[PDB]
Formats: C-alpha cells, structure tokens, sequence
C-alpha cells in the first residue's frame, strides 16, 4: 500500500492477523552487532556486553615484577576507510579501525610511598586494528564475495542433568548425569554409576569421587552430611522405652520396632499409612512414642567420637557420650579425607604427568573454576543456573560459587528419584542461540587475551617511565584473529546470495555446527530433531536435507533474540477470556509455566467464544478452556520462517516435502522480468523490503529522475534547512553475487511520482514492483505429457524460454593474476606466441577481453604471458621447429580462457595493478575509461544537487520580476539582509557538501591512481566479469514453489504444448504422480488460486483494453479484491499490472480454504471443479477427463546443467596419487569410488575395472599408453602397477612394512 | 639467542637464513609500529627506504 502493493494490490485470505509486527527479518545480526558495537558516545558506551566488556576486562593489566598497569579509559570507533560499494570491487576488508585510549601509570613506588615522579597518566592511544564492521543489509564484508555469518546454537551455559536412558547402565538403570556446562572453561559431570554413587567426571577425563571435588571448595566432611542428615530424638538406656521423638516420617513404613505411646499407645503392627497416628501425634502435643540400630550416624559427632559413622553396635561407651543415600555412600567410597588428598587427585586427573604438589594443585583447581580469567561463565550461564536450580542473586559473579556446587548435587541426588523433572539437553530454551556478535565478541576476547600475554612478556624488558606511548602493545593477534574469523571460519564459510530471500534465510540461519558446538557427525538422531519449544522460535520445515539436517535450521520470521541468547518467540499476551493487545517475547525457558494457545482461533469482538481454544500448556498440545490462557499466538507463520512463510498453502503441504520446497525458495536464481507470484503469500512483500540489494526511500519528497543507473530523490515534504538535502540512490547494477548470479536493480518509481519514506523504490535481484519474486508464473498442466515427464521431471514450453522469462545472467567473473615468478616477472601482454589470430579477437592492447566482446567457451580472456627456462629440447620438436624455421618460445603459454560454458559477453573488466608501477603500459586506457565516467557521474550529481538547491532558494525567495534577473540566486540585490543572510548560510552549506564530495571523489582518484590494493606477490589483477544469459536449456533444475522438484525435460515448441479452451498454451506441463506419492497436495490448490488469479487478470486486462479506466472496470476489481479504491489515477497502471494475474498474499497457515478458492473460481470465470479443459497439443485431441491447468510460481533454481555438466576425457592430474583431478574445477573427473566400483565387481565387467581404475585415471606410463592407443584406432591397453599402488607401497615403505613385490 | 638461531630454520618448512628471519622480522617491526604510529599500511616501497635498504630487496 506504500508505493509497493498500489499497483500490486494483493487479496489477502488471512482472517485477521494484525496481532503484532514482524520484526526486521535481519533485525537478529544487525542487533546482535549493534550491542558488540555501539559506535556512539562515552554515555552510549556503557555496555556490560559487548566487545568493551571483554576489552576492559581483558585490556587492564598488572606487573608483579615491575608494577607496572595499562588501564582502559574507552575506544573511540571511526568510519570505515572504504565503503561498502567500493569495497565489493576491491575484495578488501570493509572494517573500521579501532582506537582505544590507554593510560599507564607508575604512582606504585617503593620506599611505602603510593606516588612517583611520573605517577600522572600518560592518556595514550593505540591503533588497534580494522573490524568488519556490518553493514546495513548484515554481509560483513571481509573480501570480495561478501560472507555474512551465520548465528551458531551452543549449549547454553549452566547446570544440566541428563538422565540417560537406559544406555551404559548396568540392567536397567538410569545415570542422571548431572552436568554444568561454562561458557569458557571445562565441563564437570556429576554422573552416577551402577554402585549409587556419585563421581564428579570433570570434562569426561576421569570418573574421581564428588567426596574430593567438595574437599577442593572446602565445605566436606563433617558439614557437607549437615544439609543432608540430621539429630534424632534418641534417648539413652532407663526404664521401659524413654525417647522424646516426634512421629513425622514414619507414615508408610512397616513397624520394625514398637514405637507405641507413652500412656496408651500407637503405631499398630499394620503400619499402612499413618494418617491417624500422625494427626494424633501432633494433636498429643508431640509424638511421644515409647519403641534403629543398623542405622546411618554420620551426622555431627573429638573427646568421645571419632571419624566415620560405622558402629555395627548398640551404642557402647554411652553411645559418644530411603530417598537419601547418596552423600553417605561416595564419603565412604572416597579414598581422601583430606583437602590436601582431594586438590592432588585433582591435580592427577587434570595433569596425570606433572607431579601434584600442595600448594600447586590448590592453584590448580581455583585457576580451573574458581578463577574468573580461565572458567568465564557468561551472564547467560549464571541466569540458567539461578532459574534450574534456585539461588541468590549472581549477575555479576561468573565463576561458579562453593555453594552452588552444593546445590547442583542436592538438585541431582533429589531428581534422581522424583522430585522435579529434567533438564532436557535438547531444548530451544536450553539452546541458547549464538549470532556473528557474541561469536566475534568470544574471538577477540581470546586475541585479546594473546595480546595481554604478549604484553606482559613484552613489559618486563621495557621500562614503563619514559617509555614510547603504546609501544609495547602488539596489534598482530588482534586482527589475525578476526580475520581467521572471516577466513576460514565455519560460521563464516559462505553467504547464499542467490536472491534477497537466500540472503535473508542465510542471516537468519542458526547453525548447530562449527566451532563451539556439535559438528556435523557430532549432531546425531537427538539433536537433528525439532523440540516442541521449537514452536514459534526456530521454523521446523526450512532445513538443509543434506546430512546437516537439523543443524541448520534457520530462525522464524517473528522469533527474536534476547539479550542473554535464548530465542525469543513473539506471544500475544491474553487475560481471562478477553485477549489483550500487550504482547512480549516470551523465551523458550519461561514459556514452559505459560500456557500458549494458538492463532486461527474464532475470537469473538472482545474474547474468545470457543471455550475449546487449541494449544500447548508446555510444548505438549492440548485442549485448554477459554478460561485459563495468557499467552497466545501473534500469527500464524510464527512457527515457519522467512524461506518458508513464501509458500503458499504450506498448510497443505507435507511436513517432509515442504522442507524441500522451502529450501529451494532460497535456491532461486534472480530472472529478468521476474514479476509477484498471482498465488504468492503477504511475507513475500515483507521478506523484499527488509532485505538486501533493495533500495528502500529513506526520504519522504518525490522522484525528480530516473535512469537506472541512478535515481534522484527531492528531500522531503518538510524538511530541515541543511540537514540532508535530497538524497540519491545510486541503483546496483549487474554485479556478480556471492553465488555468482546477477543482482540487478530497476527503478520502479516512474519520473514525477511522491513516494513517502520507508517503501522500496527500485526492485532487486528477482523481485517486480517491491514484492519478492523469486521466479515468473508459468501456466502449468500437471498431466503426463508424452512421458517427458513420467519421474519428477519438469516438462517444458518454447513459450517460457522464448519470451525469456526464466533466464538469468549468473555473471562468472573469473580472475587472473600476474605474479612475478621466478623465471623472469610475468606478463600480461597481447598474447602467447604460437596462438591462432581467431582466438586473440577481442582484445585490446593490454591484453584483456573488450568490455562488452562475447567470448566462446575456451577463447582467450586475458593473454598471460609468462617467462620460463628452456623446456625439454626434443628431438622431433626441435627438426619441427628447424624445417618451419621458426624459433622455441622462452615463455610458457598461462593465458586465462573462459571454461567449457554459454558465457559469452563480459560485463566488465577490472584490472588492478600494482602500487609501485600501475598504468605504465597495460591497462591505460581501462583506467582512462573508469577516470572519465567517473568524472561524468560526479557532474551528473553535482548538477542534479544544484539544481535542487536552485530550486530550494526560488521556493525560500519567492516567499520573501524574478525571471529578468535570474542570477539572483548567491545576492538579493536589495536592501534586505535577514532573508539574505539566511540564504547565504544555506548556500554555504550547501557548497560545503559540494566540497566534501567533491572531496570524497578526489580521494577516490588518488586511491585508483596510486595503485589498487594487491597481494604480495601479484602486481597486475585483472577480474574479468564474463555474463551469460542461461535460457531454459533441458536440464536445468527448474523446482516448484512447494517442493516439486524436477529437471526440466524437452524444451517442446509452443505449437506441441497442450491446448488450452481459450487456445493459449500452457508453458509447462507437470506430473501429477508427484501429489499422491509425496502429499504436497497445496500446490494443486496453490495451482488452482493461480488459475483463477490468472483468469482474473485475463478478464480485468480484457477489460481495460476496450475501455480504459472504464466505470465499470473500478466495479470488477472491487468485486474480486478494502484498501483497493485509490484516490490517484494509477487505476489505469495496476490493471497493466493485475492482467498478468491479480496477486494473491495468502497466510502461511490462515489462508485460503478449499470453500474459498472455490469461491474465487466461480467468481473468476474459472470452472467450480478447480481443473480445466484442455486440448492436446501433439496430436490434438480434448482430453477425456478434467485436467487442472493454473499458473503456479516456478523458480530456476541455482542447480542449473550449466554449471553441473562435467566432460573431460583426460584433464590435469593430481600430485600425491597422479590421478584426474575432482569437480568440474579444472577438468575433473568422476570420481569411481568403492561402492561404484562394486557396481563393475559383480557385474562380469573385470576387464573395466582393469581399465578404469588401472589405466584410466592412474597410470601415468598406462594412460598415455592407452590414450595414444584409441587414437591410433586400436582399442588395446595394458597396465600393470598403477600410480596409487605405487604411492601406496611407497607409504607402507615410509614406515616399518617390508611391501615389496615378487615373482 | 639459540631458539632465534633455531626457530629462524625449522618454522618454514624451507628453512629460511637466520639473516633473512631477522631482517623479515625487522620489517614486519617497522611495519607494526607504522600502524601503530602513522597510520595505514605502508607500500611496500617505502619500507625498502625506511629501513635504509635497497628498494629491490625489501620487494
């Protein structure tokens, strides 16, 4: 509706969700580095979390040899050196430098004085290094190819007890392995065995008693057993049974001693429950029972008892003058009573090697845990720890306290039987979710760590008065570790930018794996699950279906991220009967006591007239009352994510075929002309506008211009004197992606058109007036035609590959290099000798391929030339070359060619030459070119910018005959002053714009004409970007919208296809085999809202063409879509829009019905059987049954043939093994593996597998053998000892083996 | 002195001169306190003539 949904207005099915806003759907890293960056003030600075809490807990130091300290005051955050648009091209690191204050100080003198001569600070300042600082979109740009960095989900720090089930126990029991997990530091576990004991099996290393751990913390002995046991009200030897013991435990339990009353008596024999003993125990005042002796005495009892609690006796010498049995068993089981005994053993678990000594191994355990420098429990931890088990207030403290041990094993020995449920290792909730921030935040914590290391290596030789400021503090270990981070980190490993929704789901994708958790084989059956807080957090369907499945799965679109890392659902909260408005993000960890009842109930106008809503009281699902409810769904699509809210009818899909449906709407190459789905969902337009490569109107004023390179902005309808001015978006054009594919923008907003801020303007990568499209809607016939497609194949029209609708560009963008080598610097010359002149076509005189030259597949892309020695003089080579006269080239031909592909035109041609000598002879006229249209984009803006400003002062002076002196502008030319004085000042603001642009644009030029930034080694680089233009050849993996996949089969002619009753022809024709077998039945419906969109827009487009903007027209549309009357004339552009198909946002899960989509086919013209006649194309013949003919979204999916076609007959050869090189890299080879070759085994095919994996691929006497053989023309080979026998005797050979042949 | 001399031969896996480790390690110095100190990274060029050396053989 904001300039986006106007000319695209689309029906929503929904019944009423408006219960909260989704948040930014990038909101999470964006957040997330927006605490480990504030980048504002000293007041904005304070952040307990973040990179300043690690930095000054990390940064202050000490000397306890020279008493020397490095204080930490703040750091101050600059702007970045290159922006974002110029950082993608130079394949740098897009980071700002951080500058942090330092002060050291020498006041600590000796002689007992707390003052020297240069006790003042010194306030200094070092450069501390670049961050990636992130940018609006979240890409984290480290080098070219920007990788954004995918949240990690970790085990939360805090207690947990596992109990097993069943697995390594003794018959049957269970282990209750009660374990606390830090956030930095090593595990304990507080497990049990077969025995009934309890063994503190600290990081899985040894299984020593818990007697010892309580020994190390001190509170062990005779006053562990004090909140465990207790005095009994015994009594010593006198007349009868004299005891003053209060009966309050003996409730069913037999009577093994007569502990019948003073006077009366009581206690029968029975024993069964006590109910009437006890209350006349307590109504008697008190249970005075006149009555055991193989009891447990380990309670608090040195001049009448002794260590110990075994008597086996009837309480000689004046005796000293079954829910818990656990604490009595490992005191007696433990070996060591003393403290001494426990931090040895201790010691000896953690390092068996060195010698435990006594003061060492007490240094050893409080270092381990009861050290904040090593055992860094986070916040996080500490909270989860207090919420487990309940305890005081411990924000601040870290490490874990002595009496939170304590607790953690009463915790476990009372859950061992009973007494409070689990804690399951496999919750959301107890999964706290890790985001690019408090991963970079834990890394440069370590290299901060290193970096005070080295500092306190480094200050002891160098003396702290009169020393250079900052002169000892390193910056290596700083910036080496987030560049590790962003090199070849497993979080960072890859951004999926083959679209804007690819981008979206790869910033909201929360991968279990990587460092700090479970890897992949690490994952197992458990943690590849979806626990039921789950719901509404983390979407259950969008899963990678590979062997990281369950892993990966991405965040939901509403879920959010607290503050500690726990993911935070968003829950409409509701009171009794009446649902509220108060909404808040309830954590998976507090919504266990809450009881949730979900969305597309029928509410009533002020409550909920069910009585029978459905929902979950604690993950469970159930039928709760009306009554009895405070929390509730916000919407629908809750539980699914942002790849998965796009899929129209999710509801009918399958839970299984969803997750592949959902995983391909990430998987969709960008296409021109891609238009809105007909039968798309609300997300949709969601996902598009808080997404990257979208321009989005920051600015309120309407568009002045539009040429798509461009797009001109005036600054608003109020706006301040000087604040912004107009702004422009420099709309991308084709740039190659992250997936190599294109990302192309088109201005939407036409010339003369106020658009208000906030909307998108220009369209990305495969998106059609703001909405998100990942692909084009295809009228689709889902019959088997012909058998093309009998599997899941996908046949295909002439119609949708000769309108090109679903071709992309996939801009390769190869690079080359020219590094000085050895023999000689290379060169990147014309061409090599001894190279056909077809082949050097296209060049220009540097050597490169002419921006905008198509180049064949294998045709020369950049002439490098480069010296060598002499090659090996042959004989036969060297007649050769004497008969032809000729002369053996020095240089080896290295010249970049375009592999074996469609590419054809190049795009652009970026060369980046070296600092020392750039431009001298190569690459002239490219950086002539790039100097000059540079130079015309400046005058361009400069112009557009005063323009706006000459507009702006003849709005501000004509309020205060202008047109015979229109030189005015810069003097009033009268006696007034205030109004010119006012006029000036803007003017000089305005031409301090001018200047700093101008500025910023020489700076600019100065950078491209010292010499682009270049490795070490290489001294020119020229990125070639080579486009091509991928029709719909067969093969391509074009997949539906919800799951049906399929290689597109034969591209048949618009003449075969199957004819429709209106004599248009479908542009695909499906399986419908593919609904029954996997029940993705919403495609069939998706299909049909498709059908009836698209005869709307048929009927509508039908009739505007006879009458634009027809009375009646307004009527139709109103009819079939209120927010659709429109005060403006765009009636006349959204029927141009609406005759492809009028859109459709239907909800995830409230959508469209079947009562509705038939409604809207009997409204739409469309038969009320959902299907359609629909005449044979090949032979022609109506089919003698209801075909189901609609318009479903088809996408191009990056599985192309193009790039998964592979051919090479001989290619280059490995070096350890000698064999053909892997993956269509260089001429690979299909690897013939084990099980492959077991397919030849018992096949009779021995004579193959003695060629295929004997003289094909590694015999390099036998390959060339047999190569020259076949071209000769007979097909005989021989092969005795391949090359990876060969390199496996010689490693049996390397070690103590005698491998060696015989006979 | 002794792991200089040794660390300056068997961490390469070349094994780099004990002249050559200390002139690169010198050169790394020089350009650790020129970001610390005067800013950006300097070219390689100038860290020929900062250290008062050939400019072909810091390159």
């Amino acid at each position: 509706q904001s300039f986006t949904g106007k000319k695209r207005i689309r029906k929503s099915f929904g019944r009423i969700p408006e219960a909260v806003q989704m948040p930014n759907l990038i909101e999470v890293q964006r957040s997330s580095y927006e605490q480990f960056l504030q980048r504002e003030t000293r007041p904005g600075l304070r952040r307990d979390e973040g990179v300043e809490a690690v930095f000054k807990s990390v940064f202050p130091i000490k000397d306890f040899n020279e008493r020397a300290v490095l204080e930490y005051v703040s750091y101050e955050f600059e702007e970045p050196k290159y922006d974002v648009e110029e950082c993608i091209q130079r394949d740098m690191t897009f980071a700002a430098p951080l500058k942090v204050k330092l002060r050291l100080i020498v006041f600590e003198t000796e002689e007992e004085t707390g003052a020297r001569s240069v006790k003042d600070i010194k306030e200094q300042d070092v450069y501390m290094g670049d961050i990636p600082l992130m940018t609006d979109k979240g890409t984290f740009i480290v080098n070219g190819t920007e990788r954004v960095i995918v949240s990690q989900m970790h085990r939360s720090p805090g207690v947990f007890f596992d109990h097993d089930k069943g697995k390594t126990h003794a018959s049957g029991k269970l282990l209750f392995a009660a374990r606390v997990i830090p956030y930095r530091g090593s595990w304990l576990d507080f497990e049990f065995d077969a025995k009934d004991i309890v063994y503190v099996r600290i990081d899985r290393r040894r299984k020593l008693p818990a007697t010892t751990f309580l020994y190390a913390l001190g509170m062990d002995g005779e006053e562990i057993l004090t909140t465990f046991y207790d005095v009994v009200p015994f009594e010593k030897r006198s007349g009868g049974w004299a005891t003053p013991y209060k009966p309050e435990r003996w409730r069913g339990v037999k009577p093994e001693f007569p502990l019948v009353d003073a006077d009366t008596g009581e206690e029968v024999a029975p024993a069964g429950t006590k109910i009437t003993a006890r209350q006349a125990k307590k109504f008697a005042d008190g249970g005075l029972k006149t009555l055991l002796t193989g009891r447990y005495l380990a309670r608090d009892a040195e001049i009448y008892a002794e260590a110990g609690d075994e008597l086996d006796v009837t309480s000689i010498q004046a005796l000293a003058d079954t829910v818990g049995a656990y604490m009595r068993n490992t005191l007696r089981v433990d070996k060591n009573a003393i403290r001494e005994d426990a931090l040895f053993d201790i010691y000896r678990v953690m390092r068996p090697g060195e010698p435990p000594t006594v003061e060492a191994a007490e240094a050893m355990f409080k270092s381990l845990f009861f050290d904040a420098e090593r055992y860094d429990l986070s916040s996080v931890g500490r909270v989860k720890m207090n919420m487990r088990l309940e305890q005081d207030v411990s924000d601040e403290v870290r490490i874990l306290r002595k009496e939170d041990v304590l607790a953690v094993l009463k915790v476990l020995v009372g859950l061992r039987d009973g007494r409070g449920e689990i804690d399951d290792i496999d919750n959301l909730g107890n999964r706290r979710v890790r985001s690019v921030g408090e991963l970079l935040e834990n890394q440069y914590r370590v290299g901060l760590l290193r970096m005070e290391r080295a500092i306190k290596e480094r200050m002891s030789s160098v003396d702290i008065d009169t020393v250079m400021p900052h002169d000892l503090i390193n910056a290596k270990p700083a910036a080496a570790a987030v560049r590790e981070f962003f090199g070849s980190s497993q979080l960072s490993q890859f951004m999926d930018q083959t679209n804007p929704l690819s981008e979206i789901t790869h910033k909201r994708r929360l991968s279990a794996l990587g460092p700090g958790g479970l890897t992949r084989e690490r994952a197992g059956f458990e943690v590849r699950d979806v626990h039921p807080t789950h719901y509404g957090r983390i979407c259950p369907i969008e899963t990678p279906e590979g062997p990281n499945i369950g892993l990966i799965n991405s965040l939901a679109t509403h879920a959010r991220v607290n503050k500690y890392g726990f993911i935070e659902s968003p829950y409409r909260r509701v009171k009794d009967g009446k649902p509220q408005d108060e909404v808040v993000y309830m954590s998976a960890m507090e919504e266990s006591k809450h009881v949730i009842a979900q969305s597309n109930i029928k509410v009533a106008e002020g409550e909920i007239v069910e009585d029978l809503v459905p929902g979950r009281i604690n993950g469970e699902p159930t039928l709760l009352q009306k009554e009895t409810v405070d929390l509730m769904d916000v919407s629908p699509r809750q539980v699914v994510s942002v790849a998965a809210a796009l899929i129209p009818f999710l509801e009918n899909d399958d839970a299984n075929r969803a997750l592949m449906g959902s995983n391909m709407q990430r998987q969709a190459v960008p296409l021109v002309q891609s238009d809105a789905p007909l039968v798309g969902t609300g997300m949709e337009a969601v996902v598009a506008r808080d997404s990257g490569a979208v321009v989005i109107a920051k600015r309120t004023g309407v568009v002045e211009q539009i040429d798509g390179t461009r797009i001109v902005i005036r600054a608003t309808e109020e706006t301040d004197p000087a604040r912004s001015g107009v702004d422009i978006y420099r709309m991308s054009k084709f740039q190659r992606s992250n997936q190599s594919t294109c990302i192309n923008q088109r201005p939407l907003v036409k010339v003369g058109d106020r658009i208000v801020a906030g909307d998108i303007i220009a369209d990305g990568p495969s998106t059609e007036l703001g909405e998100l499209a990942l692909g084009r809607n295809a009228l689709v016939a889902f019959m088997p035609w012909n058998g093309y497609n009998f599997e899941d194949s996908i046949l295909i029209s002439e119609r949708i590959v000769r309108d090109d609708v679903f071709t992309s560009i996939h801009i390769e963008e190869f690079e080359v290099m020219a590094r000085d080598t050895k023999l000689g610097p290379e060169e990147i010359t014309r061409d090599i000798p001894n190279v056909g002149e077809e082949a050097l076509r296209n060049l220009d005189e540097a050597g490169i391929v002419a921006i905008g030259a198509e180049v064949q597949p294998g045709d020369i892309l950049v002439g490098k030339v480069t010296p060598k020695g002499e090659s090996p003089m042959t004989p036969e080579e060297k007649l050769l070359r004497a008969i032809f006269g000729e002369k053996a080239s020095d240089v080896r031909d290295t010249s970049l060619r375009l592999p074996p592909g469609v590419a054809g035109t190049i795009v652009d041609v970026r060369v980046f030459n070296r600092h020392g000598v750039d431009k001298d002879e190569r690459a002239l006229a490219i950086e002539r070119a790039e100097i000059d249209r540079l130079g015309k984009d400046r005058d361009d803006e400069f112009a557009i910018l005063n323009r706006n400003i000459s507009g702006r002062l003849k709005e501000l002076l004509i309020g205060k005959l202008a047109q015979v002196a229109s030189g005015l502008w810069w003097q009033i030319a009268l006696e007034d002053e205030k109004a010119m004085g006012e006029l000036e000042s803007l003017r000089r603001l305005f031409d301090e714009n001018r200047k700093r642009l101008d500025r910023r644009f020489e700076d600019k030029v100065d950078k491209l004409q010292r010499g682009d930034e270049l490795p070490p080694g290489v001294m020119k680089m020229v990125k070639v970007f080579v486009a091509v233009k991928r029709k719909l050849q067969p093969g391509d993996k074009m997949a539906g919208r919800h799951g049906n996949k399929g290689v597109i089969s034969r591209i048949l002619p618009i003449e075969d296809m199957p004819f429709l009753a209106d004599g248009t022809h479908v542009d695909v024709v499906l399986n419908p085999l593919g609904v029954p077998s996997r029940m993705n039945v919403g495609q069939i419906f998706e299909t049909h809202l498709g059908w009836a969109c698209a005869n709307l827009g048929k009927q509508i487009t039908n009739l505007l063409e006879d009458w634009q903007q027809g009375g009646q027209k307004q009527a139709l549309v109103e009819r079939l879509t209120e927010e659709l009357p429109d005060t403006e004339e765009g009636l006349v552009e959204l029927a141009r829009n609406l005759g492809k198909g009028v859109p459709i946002a239907t909800p995830v899960f409230d959508g469209a019905r079947m009562d509705d989509i038939e409604g809207h086919l009997e409204m739409a013209g469309v038969n009320k059987s959902g299907q359609s006649i629909l005449f044979d194309g090949l032979t022609g013949e109506q089919f003698k049954r209801p075909v189901t003919v609609g318009y479903i979204y088809m996408l191009k999916l990056h599985h192309l043939v193009d790039d998964k076609i592979h051919a090479r007959s001989i290619g280059p050869y490995s070096l350890v093994t000698q064999q053909p090189l892997g993956g269509k890299a260089q001429f690979g080879g299909q690897r013939f593996g084990e099980m492959e070759v077991w397919a030849l085994e018992a096949y009779g095919a021995a004579y193959t597998l003695q060629e295929m994996l004997t003289v094909k691929s590694d015999d390099v006497a036998g390959r060339t053998k047999v190569y020259e053989s076949i071209v000769r023309g007979d097909d005989t080979f021989e092969a005795g000892i391949p090359e990876s026998f060969n390199v496996l005797v010689k490693e049996m050979r390397s070690l103590g083996l005698n491998v060696e042949l015989e006979n | 002195q002794a792991i200089t001399r040794s660390i300056a031969d068997q961490a390469r896996t070349i094994r780099i001169p004990v002249h050559m480790i200390e002139t690169i390690n010198k050169i790394v110095r020089t350009s650790r306190q020129m970001l610390h100190e005067i800013g950006r990274e300097p070219t390689p060029e100038e860290l020929a003539e900062k250290l008062a050396m050939p400019l072909e053989k810091v390159r």
